[PDB]
């Protein structure tokens, strides 16, 4: 079976192909459909973000490594490692130990 | 409540730290830690490269440890693996 | 020697000049982390100057080798944190178009 | 003013923007630009592994592009490496 990494994982997949997908086969996300993702699964993480939609297309700016309107799983990934890290780093805001401990993270 | 993609990115930072915590620094996961990574977490195609292997690339600084950025880089190509594999099929 | 290895060489020498003081001559102690932080990181570290509990904390979470002491790979973690956090900076909150550049870390 | 350190960071960030700026992504150094970037930029010990070698090490999500990020591995893989040097005969 999978494991929990695994799953996780998966979830990104299958977010990213909920929103790409056009007649039935996979395919990238277009300015618009990267939105509807955000808005919608990210509307925690990217709250603050999402309320301005000029912050939110310069975000796809940024992660259209190829330069071509459209975001595929390799240009999207990066953006969930950056969601992932900067969560993390919300759970150690202004850490002063002793100790391991996580705080509430990104839209918490 | 956060949604289903969100928790994914949360349980992403949990798994890092069953490793991490073993022992030693908090967000330092040591070779014989990333063994056990990826012989729970990764799938056979991943597992495949080796432990050592996996680890001499994640160590950017050869400090001896992968912290939590580094574990990112794995994440990263697990996950472009993985969608391809999906792909394939 | 060219402009990267330049800014390489200031890390080094700044590293080294802290180094040699006591103890093993290629590791900071706590004591030395400080005075380098204070000094040398006085504007991109000013909020957490003021926490000297917040710098003990950094020194911690840079302390992979677990001994209570950066090597230099060690040490080298933190300047590619701080130049990512400033550079992160200059993009805070844009909106674009094109690529620009405000002040960095240290308000700078 | 900035301290000598600050301001190799910042400087660090601005040899980045010489070729990322080059053409297409404002965050991408594509394969000819990183071949530039290391034929400019670093001592001969590093440019011997190759232009190729060092992109298909830096590109960690396969996407045909160095971001900032991914630049960053470089730079400690330089920095680590010089120090090195300098305790050497
Ligand atoms: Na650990
Ligand atoms: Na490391
Ligand atoms: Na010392
Ligand atoms: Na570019
Ligand atoms: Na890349
Ligand atoms: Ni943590
Ligand atoms: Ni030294
Ligand atoms: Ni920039």
């Amino acid at each position: 079976k999978m494991s929990q990494l695994e799953r996780n994982i998966e979830t990104i997949i299958n977010t990213f192909h909920q929103y790409s997908v056009k007649l039935g086969h996979p395919d990238t996300l277009n300015q618009g459909e990267f939105k509807e993702l955000v808005r919608k699964d990210l509307q925690n993480f990217l709250k603050k973000e999402n309320k301005n939609e000029k912050v939110i297309e310069h975000i796809m700016e940024d992660l259209d490594t190829n330069a071509d309107k459209q975001l595929s799983f390799e240009e999207f990934i990066m953006l969930m490692a950056r969601l992932t890290w900067a969560s993390h780093e919300k759970m150690h805001e202004g850490d002063e130990g002793p100790g391991h401990h996580h705080k509430p993270g990104l839209g918490e | 409540m956060l949604t289903e993609l969100e928790k994914a990115l949360n349980s992403i930072i949990d798994v890092y730290h069953k490793y991490s915590l073993i022992k030693g620094n908090f967000h330092a996961v040591y070779r014989d830690d990333l063994k056990k990574l990826l012989e729970t977490e990764s799938p056979q195609y991943i597992r495949k490269k080796g432990a050592d292997v996996w680890f001499k690339e994640l160590d950017i600084n050869t400090d001896g440890a992968v912290n939590f950025q580094e574990f990112l880089i794995l994440v990263i190509k697990m996950g472009v693996a993985a969608h391809k594999k999906s792909h394939e099929e």
